[PDB]
């Protein structure tokens, strides 16, 4: 069985990854006027199918780049991307990690490798650049993405992603702890470098440095891990502060309203993509050393008085 | 081993695909400002490990110490970071 | 104050952001709780109690510990 | 190294060989240790001119090794005496020669049969008065 | 050698029944059994030894199997619902199941006469009395080695004074 | 040591935790705790010099149950030798080694 | 440097040692190591002057591999014994790493490249602070751990030291670099009786100190880093001439002053040990330590060297003062010895 | 056990590294850095199988100390590749 | 597999190699990843975790991302291939030793408690917040002068 | 509501702990019991596998000590099935 429980919880996420470009390119049509593609397939739902044929057949250049590194980086993006789904806590989650959260951060950590690698082994000036400004946005977005994560793990009791389904049985994390909830929907839209924050590969200011010189399948690997992460992140804001409804009795209701809330907030990225223009580096950074960092360490000790002072110390279980 | 097992399937997944990529087609900066803020993350980042452990510190008898000695740790990070600004060393 | 003033509308991120930093340094010192946490975590019976060799002169807990003598976590429940 | 001790076990002047032996390898081990030294810093120019370095000071101090172990074993037997220090003196004295030889100068010869015979006869009355050095604390 | 027990010395009838029974009657067996185990622990604690409370084990199963006869001989039903509910859920957590709770410990306390061990009152410490002998020198302590003799006396001005090199002093 | 800042003024913050059979969190006790205070407590009052030759028995097993070599020594020869016992056929295990079992 | 990174940097390079010699724990011991290598390098590089940065980058890296090297010899008791410290049954090998690592961090022997290269190019005064307060540190761990130590290698490292001190001051010209190397010397005498008498290395090092502390203040009070520079000290000012000339005869073992006291107890525990083969060659090249010592003498005083007319302008101006600290360093130093009893 | 021993000379692999630089301050402070990963696994094995919990503070006093030590060490190596524009040691030779 | 462990060791040991051979400073720290991996492995193989998560989120995150970082900047010049084969020359090298002693996972999880309640990795260092209290001042102060320290050393 | 709600949870966590707290010494006997199976069954061949070699004692505590050391995992499954030594080895590491 096992083996099955891996093909869904795979493929069925690698479709639905399929299905969001596609309700990103009609969500973003019709808030600018525009039908959105519907002429391939019915609706357009053959419309991801159709260029991932062609991405594959196009050709594979290889600029005169390290080819290990040039081609490592692109794998280790979507093998961590589908590897941070292993542990999320939907009903009975496919693997408890009993420290979870805590695996959901290292992997996330990981992926700056991705982009690293990727620039330095590119070998052009513009790819160059992306990394530099890629990394450090996005390391330091990991800073206060972490620090957020503490501030809930704290009034959670463990680092297992499976105790906040009994942690949100009466409350969403969100009136408590909403401060964080923005600050935590911020850095998910810094750390799957969406619109907002997307200097990474901003094409106007500098042409897509990440894959400047990556086309065909590596384009699409990446690619394809992006959206998904651009899924995970929501899916995690829908577990850790959106908290949907669970009973024993029947499991599904929890992946349902789990559904409901995470496309919900799939949207919102996608909304926020088309509304509006691109922060800044330095701008950005600015935001998270500057404008957000001092909110989360606050935060975090309010947060640690909190259970203290209220005697409301959860359980370790 | 589960992990393990899901873990392999996740790379043969990749690596199968850059493959059929690559198989079926045959028809200097002056970061210093950056520098400065690379090393507070290593620093941030190491205070963020010696927060870490809080999630089992909450529960310790001595509670207060706990709160204490947390306490402690952020504001001093925190005033390490003010610094910075007041040195106007990130600016 | 009038820069407080001017804080609290420029730059009204440091405020909220110390005010913060305050009210924890405070609430702890002043709750009629504060004491429940060091006693409810230190309750928890996460090791055995160990028995003790009934001697003699012993007040505490005879026994069964159904007994009425021994500690008891009353003030926990009703909390 | 239960070999080089038996340099001393078997009484001087006899076993000449097994004495000569054992003096040449510690000469030639001092020889590799000097010549790394000498390598390592203030290196060569090329890493054969350094292997030749190595061997120029391999095969000087085996020689100064051989020569006083030949000397002071034959002083010996020749003297009759096997607990004369001279004979050592003879032998770093010859020891000394050598190293002057090797080093192509006869005044190098000079200072060398000075001090190093006479650090060797030192050795020698250090044994006969069962001198300890490199002490263990006993204060 | 070892001195390892041998196995007729460790054969004794086994309670195997599912974790899942015992959590759901461990409030009462802590309650109707534990002068016993205490006693046997008091002896597997100060006798580091388990060869020296082997025995005392035998007596502490031996207390728990008929707890089981007499909750097998009344009110099983309810017991074998409460289990049964108690056993779905993965952490096996007991307020899932209360309703079934409720029953089991209502009818026990109506015909064994037993009760529910209200919360706490069963980690407090309790005192038994094992008459067994309170044991001593415990882990073959064996021997101690004597202190430093004790230099006596009281300070008198130093003999002749610093006796360093032509010091008068 | 070279200073005794710590004795002087009562504080014990580096005493506190520096063997094993030390308080341990949560009343824990660590593996070993049977000899280090056997060993310990007998080379106390006598120095060094005189717990490292009259005190030897309680260091040769310390040295014992931590390394745990002789151990791991004895039974590699019971592992040697089963094989060649196992060589002649002489040996295999039974269902000892593989059957059902109490609790 | 804003005040408070002063105050940061010197409470470290402060706490650094004390927290190593207050703990027993070593592993509280190692961090005390760590902190005076964080603290230093700061103000290693204050004028930041091309040669600065060759030197902290070099100070660091001897330091930082000394330090993994320190810890590895702790990590490996921690299996050995389970305790965090050093016992009589600590393996042999395991306390050797502790002598070399630690004979690294205070530079003596076949280690003594660094120390050299670092006292030339750093302030006459961070260069005290570089050569005494941060001796006492690693000394603190060697003589707590003297009773294990071995003999023989001790014995070797301070041979050695006492010949590169001697042998590389003979050449030296740069007065920084001199006093790097007598550094090297002294620390050799004072690691050859650890093993036998500890209490007399704390007095070798002491007497070090009060000799040295001087002896830099009086380079610095006319900051001269060069012999002919301090030769025309006579002109600057020329009162010190006559204690700088007694001091440095101090550094040197003669027999009047008190720098006789530490070479001669340290003799007469050795004898008192038996080691009459290596007390003997150690004090015979000790003498040539008095011969660049002497030579320096001959420049500065018994021989007056040309100066230059722009002199007679620093004269007219009031010179600053040397601080009191001289003077009371400088007595207690050159003249104490009839007082050498109660010093033991 | 043997494990033991393979970090050990993972150790001495790294101890050889940083005794024996090749033109490059960066790889050395990453060898640095590759004796503490020993260090730090080594300490938390033994500190693991001898089940001492009143230790594990230091493997971690560890890292923190070893990452500011190696803040430090990277700070040098930035001031001098902007003083020689590389960080070749070769360069770091003016106080001979 | 009790090998599993011996097989995780060597890793780390040729790991270490690389490293030892000081490659592209890049390479060096690329090295040094998957040496981190795999000593959080072998230190989640004997049962503890958030000492191997720490390594993770320590090294195998900023430690040697900054590593990365700062090599972009100082290190631009790019025989790795040599270096690669000595590589395995010490691999073999590395196995011929133990094949040495091969002529002439039996004991790990050498002791356990069973039942437990409150053990597990983390406790221990939890204690930094009581009965270890002078390890985290220490380190903190550390940190509180390591910030002035690299903020002169760049001035 | 979050104070309210871990102050419950605390509650019920207390309860469950207390449960095992008092099920435990029906679990200490049997752990006890079957160990010593172990040990004892280990003996039986260990009477059988070294009896040919010479100067054998059948086992002798690898101490001299005769206080009761705890068995190793190692020794209690060593002479075991592979599968056995493992699953208590790396049986929780890994999850059900
Ligand atoms: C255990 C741990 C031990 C740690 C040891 C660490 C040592 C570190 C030394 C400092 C660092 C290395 C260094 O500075 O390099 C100096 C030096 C640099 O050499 P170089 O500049 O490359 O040589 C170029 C020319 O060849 C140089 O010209 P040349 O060699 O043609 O002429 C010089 C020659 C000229 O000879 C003389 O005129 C003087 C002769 C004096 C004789 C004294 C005899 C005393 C005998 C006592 C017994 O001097 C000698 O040969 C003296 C020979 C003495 C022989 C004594 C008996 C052996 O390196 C060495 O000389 C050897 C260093 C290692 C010495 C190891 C121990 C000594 C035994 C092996 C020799
Ligand atoms: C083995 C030992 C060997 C010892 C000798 C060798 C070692 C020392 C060598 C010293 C010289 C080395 C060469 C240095 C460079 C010389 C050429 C140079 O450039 O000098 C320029 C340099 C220019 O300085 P200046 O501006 O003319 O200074 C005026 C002087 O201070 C003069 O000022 P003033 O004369 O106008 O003022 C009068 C004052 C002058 O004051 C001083 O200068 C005192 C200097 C003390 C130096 C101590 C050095 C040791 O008289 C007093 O000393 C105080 C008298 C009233 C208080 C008496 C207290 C009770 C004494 C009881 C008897 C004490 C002895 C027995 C012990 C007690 C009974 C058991 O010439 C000097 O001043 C040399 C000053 C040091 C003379 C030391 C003589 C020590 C004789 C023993
Ligand atoms: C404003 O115009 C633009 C858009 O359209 C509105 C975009 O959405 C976007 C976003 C990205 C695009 C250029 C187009 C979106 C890409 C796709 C249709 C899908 C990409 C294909 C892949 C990487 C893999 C697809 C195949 C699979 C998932 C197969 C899985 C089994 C941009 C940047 C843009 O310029
Ligand atoms: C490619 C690199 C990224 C690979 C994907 C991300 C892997 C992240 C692994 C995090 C560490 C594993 C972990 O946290 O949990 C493992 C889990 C034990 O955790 P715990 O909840 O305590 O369970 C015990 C109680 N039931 O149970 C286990 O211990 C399972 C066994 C350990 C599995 C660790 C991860 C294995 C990854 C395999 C691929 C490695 C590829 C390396 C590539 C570089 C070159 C070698
Ligand atoms: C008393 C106990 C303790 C609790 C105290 C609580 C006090 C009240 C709460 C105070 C803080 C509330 C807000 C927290 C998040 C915002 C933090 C912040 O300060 O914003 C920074 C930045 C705006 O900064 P800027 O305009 O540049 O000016 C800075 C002036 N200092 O923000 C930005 O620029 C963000 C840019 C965002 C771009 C995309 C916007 C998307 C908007 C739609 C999504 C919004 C989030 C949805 C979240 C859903 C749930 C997860
Ligand atoms: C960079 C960062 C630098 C940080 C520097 C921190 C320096 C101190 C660190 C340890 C502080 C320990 C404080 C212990 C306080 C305590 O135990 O409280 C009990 C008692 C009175 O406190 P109480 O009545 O509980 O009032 C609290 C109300 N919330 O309080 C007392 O009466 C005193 C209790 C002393 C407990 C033993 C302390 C021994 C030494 C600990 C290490 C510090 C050594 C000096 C530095």
């Amino acid at each position: 069985m096992f083996f099955i429980n891996i093909l869904t919880l795979l493929v069925p996420i690698l479709i639905a990854m399929a299905f969001l470009t596609l309700v990103e390119r009609k969500i973003l049509g019709y808030m600018q006027l525009r039908k959105g593609p519907n002429i391939v397939g019915p609706y357009g739902i053959l419309q991801p199918f159709a260029d991932a044929m062609k991405l594959f057949m196009k050709e594979p250049m290889r600029p005169l780049t390290s080819m290990s590194l040039f081609i490592i980086a692109p794998t280790l993006s979507l093998t961590l991307a589908l590897s941070l789904w292993v542990p999320l806590p939907m009903p009975h989650p496919l693997i408890n990690l009993n420290l979870g959260i805590l695996f959901i951060l290292a992997t996330s950590s990981l992926s700056v490798y991705s982009i690293l690698w990727s620039g330095w082994a590119s070998n052009s000036k513009y790819s160059l650049f992306g990394a530099l400004r890629a990394v450090a946005q996005t390391i330091s977005y990991e800073v206060t993405m972490a620090i957020i994560l503490l501030s809930v793990l704290l009034m959670n009791g463990s680092y297992s992603l499976q105790t906040l389904i009994t942690t949100q049985e009466h409350m969403w994390l969100l009136l408590p702890a909403w401060p964080m909830a923005m600050m935590w929907f911020i850095s998910t839209l810094a750390e799957t470098n969406r619109a907002p924050f997307d200097l990474t590969e901003g094409e106007s200011e500098l042409v897509s440095g990440f894959n400047v010189e990556y086309a065909a399948g590596p384009f699409a690997l990446f690619f394809m891990a992006e959206y998904t992460n651009i899924i995970l992140m929501n899916a995690l804001t829908t577990i850790i502060f959106l908290g949907p409804l669970y009973y024993i009795n029947l499991p599904e209701l929890y992946s349902t309203n789990f559904m409901m809330e995470a496309l919900l907030l799939s949207s919102t990225f996608l909304w926020i993509r088309a509304s509006y223009p691109r922060f800044r580096y330095d701008q950005l950074m600015h935001l998270l050393w500057k404008n957000f960092l001092p909110l989360t360490l606050a935060l975090c000790m309010w947060h640690i008085s909190l259970p203290i002072f209220t005697a409301g110390v959860p359980p370790y279980m | 081993m589960n992990l393990y097992t899901v873990i392999f399937i996740n790379i043969l997944l990749s690596l199968t695909l850059i493959l059929v990529a690559f198989w079926l087609p045959q028809m200097l900066p002056f970061s210093m400002k950056f520098f400065l803020v690379a090393i507070t993350f290593l620093l941030f980042d190491l205070e963020i490990a010696l927060l870490l452990p809080l999630p089992w510190a909450i529960q310790t008898i001595k509670t207060s110490t706990m709160m204490i000695m947390a306490f402690i740790l952020v504001t001093i990070l925190s005033l390490g970071l003010a610094y910075e600004w007041t040195q106007k060393g990130l600016e | 104050s009038a820069f407080l003033k001017n804080a609290w509308a420029k730059e009204p991120v440091l405020v909220v952001s110390f005010s913060v930093w305050g009210l924890a340094i405070i609430m702890p010192m002043i709750s009629p709780y504060t004491k429940y946490a060091s006693m409810i975590n230190k309750a928890t019976p996460y090791n055995y109690p160990v028995p003790v060799r009934d001697d003699g002169n012993m007040p505490d807990v005879p026994s069964h510990p159904q007994d009425p003598l021994g500690p008891s976590l009353d003030w926990l429940k009703n909390l | 190294k239960r070999f080089f001790e038996s340099y001393h076990e078997v009484p001087d002047g006899t076993q000449c060989h097994r004495k000569t032996y054992i003096t040449t390898a510690l000469g030639g081990i001092c020889g590799i240790i000097g010549s790394a030294y000498s390598v390592s810093l203030n290196p060569a120019d090329s890493t054969l001119e350094a292997v030749a370095r190595v061997g120029r000071y391999t095969f000087t101090a085996a020689a100064i090794g051989a020569m006083f172990g030949l000397t002071t074993c034959v002083s010996a037997q020749v003297r009759e005496k096997p607990d004369d220090p001279l004979n050592y003196f003879i032998g770093g004295c010859a020891g000394g020669l050598t190293l002057g030889a090797r080093t192509h100068s006869y005044g190098t010869a000079a200072m060398g049969c000075v001090y190093m015979g006479t650090a060797a006869a030192l050795f020698k009355i250090g044994k006969l008065e069962g001198w300890e050095l490199f002490p263990t604390p006993k204060v | 050698i070892v001195e390892l027990p041998t196995l007729e010395e460790l054969k004794v009838e086994e309670v195997k029944v599912s974790s899942a029974v015992l959590k759901a009657a461990a409030h009462h067996y802590g309650a109707q059994c534990d002068k016993t185990n205490k006693e046997f622990m008091l002896c597997r604690w100060e006798e580091k030894d388990p060869r020296r409370c082997l025995k005392e084990g035998k007596l502490v199963n031996g207390c728990a199997l008929n707890f089981f006869r007499q909750i097998k001989s009344h009110c099983a039903e309810p017991f074998t619902e409460y289990w049964t509910c108690l056993d779905y859920s993965n952490m096996q957590l007991f307020r899932h199941c209360r309703q079934q709770q409720a029953k089991f410990d209502q009818c026990v306390l109506d015909k064994l006469g037993w009760v529910r061990p209200d919360l706490g009152q069963l980690s407090k410490v309790t005192k038994v009395k094992t008459d067994r002998p309170l044991p001593e020198n415990p882990y073959h302590s064996r021997a101690r080695p004597e202190p430093n003799p004790v230099i006596e006396g009281d300070l008198k001005p130093a003999k002749h004074g610093t006796r360093f090199f032509f010091w008068t002093v | 040591p070279f200073l005794d800042i710590q004795k002087k003024l009562g504080i014990s913050l580096d005493r506190h935790f520096m063997f094993l059979s030390a308080e341990q969190p949560y009343k824990n006790a660590a593996r070993c705790h049977a000899f280090e205070k056997e060993w310990i407590e007998c080379a106390h009052g006598i120095g060094g010099t005189r717990a490292k030759k009259e005190c030897k028995i309680e260091f040769d097993d310390f040295e014992e149950c931590l390394l745990r070599y002789k151990t791991m020594r004895r039974m590699h020869d019971i592992k040697k030798q089963r094989e060649k016992l196992m060589k002649e056929g002489k040996y295999t295990p039974p269902p000892h080694h593989s059957g059902r079992e109490e609790p | 440097m804003n005040p408070i990174t002063l105050a940061i940097i010197y409470f470290t390079i402060f706490l650094g040692p004390v927290i190593t010699m207050s703990s027993t724990n070593l592993m509280l011991m190692w961090v005390g190591l760590e902190f005076s290598l964080l603290a230093i390098i700061p103000m290693l590089i204050n004028k930041k002057n091309p040669r600065s940065t060759e030197a902290a980058t070099k100070y660091f890296v001897t330091q930082a591999t000394a330090s993994m090297i320190i810890l590895l010899a702790i990590v490996l008791n921690y299996k050995q014994l389970g305790t965090w410290m050093f016992q009589q049954q600590t393996n042999g090998l395991i306390l050797n790493m502790t002598l070399m690592a630690l004979s690294m961090k205070l530079g003596l022997a076949p280690f003594h490249f660094w120390l050299p290269e670092v006292t030339q190019g750093i302030p006459l005064h961070m260069g005290l602070i570089l050569l005494t307060w941060q001796k006492i540190a690693p000394l603190s761990i060697l003589i707590q751990i003297y009773p294990l130590l071995n003999s023989t290698i001790i014995l070797m490292l301070a041979i050695t030291s006492i010949f590169m001190g001697a042998w590389g001051g003979l050449n030296q010209t740069q007065m920084r670099k001199i006093m790097a190397y007598s550094s090297i010397a002294h620390m050799g005498w004072m690691l050859a009786i650890l093993p036998y008498n500890p209490s007399l290395t704390l007095l070798n090092l002491m007497i070090y100190i009060i000799l040295t502390a001087p002896m830099f203040m009086a380079l610095m009070l006319n900051n001269s880093m060069t012999i002919n520079s301090i030769s025309l000290l006579w002109n600057k000012t020329p009162a010190m001439l006559t204690m700088i000339s007694l001091m440095l005869l101090s550094l040197g073992g003669l027999p009047p002053l008190t720098g006789f006291l530490p070479k001669w107890i340290i003799i007469t525990e050795l004898m008192k040990n038996n080691c009459l083969i290596m007390a003997t060659l150690m004090a015979m090249m000790a003498l040539l330590n008095l011969f660049f010592y002497t030579r320096l003498i001959y420049s500065t005083s018994l021989t007056m060297f040309p100066t230059n007319n722009n002199s007679k302008m620093m004269t007219h101006q009031t010179k600053t003062k040397p601080n009191l600290m001289f003077s009371t360093l400088a007595i207690m130093s050159t003249m104490t010895l009839p007082l050498a009893p109660q010093l033991i | 056990p043997s494990t033991f021993f393979n970090l050990t000379m993972a150790f001495s692999l790294s101890l050889l590294g940083t005794l024996m630089f090749r033109s490059h301050l960066m790889s050395t402070l990453l060898c640095l850095e590759g004796m503490v990963l020993s260090l730090f696994i080594m300490t938390s094995v033994t500190s693991l199988n001898s089940n001492s919990m009143s230790s594990m503070p230091i493997p971690i006093t560890i890292l923190v100390f070893a990452a500011c030590e190696a803040a430090v060490g990277l700070a040098l190596l930035v001031k001098v590749s902007n003083t020689y524009g590389t960080d070749y040691v070769q360069n770091l030779n003016l106080l001979q | 597999m009790n090998n599993y462990i011996f097989v995780l060791s060597s890793l780390f040991l040729v790991g270490c190699l690389g490293l030892a051979l000081k490659p592209s400073p890049i390479y060096g720290g690329l090295g040094l990843i998957v040496s981190g991996f795999v000593g959080c492995l072998m230190v989640l193989g004997f049962g503890g975790s958030f000492l191997g998560l720490m390594v993770f989120l320590i090294y195998l995150g900023g430690m040697l991302v900054v590593f990365g970082y700062t090599t972009a900047m100082a290190t631009e010049e790019y025989s790795n291939w040599l270096i690669l084969g000595f590589l395995v020359l010490g691999v073999i090298m590395e196995v011929f030793l133990i094949c040495v002693l091969n002529y002439y996972g039996d004991w790990l999880m050498y002791e356990v408690d069973d039942v437990g309640v409150m053990l597990e990795g983390g406790i221990g260092v939890a204690a930094m917040y009581s009965c270890a209290t002078w390890m985290m001042v220490v380190a903190g102060w550390s940190l509180f002068a390591g910030i002035f320290i690299i903020i002169e050393i760049t001035r | 509501r979050m104070m309210r709600w871990n102050q419950e949870r605390r509650r019920l966590l207390i309860e469950d702990l207390e449960a095992r707290i008092a099920l435990m010494p029906l679990f200490q006997a049997e752990k006890d019991r079957r160990t010593l199976q172990i040990l004892r069954e280990n003996l039986e061949e260990e009477a059988i596998i070294m009896k040919d070699v010479p100067n054998w004692k059948v086992g002798e505590s690898v101490f001299h000590t005769t206080r009761w050391v705890p068995p190793l995992i190692g020794e209690m499954y060593g002479l075991r099935t592979k599968e056995e030594m493992s699953n208590a080895n790396f049986g929780f590491t890994w999850y059900t």
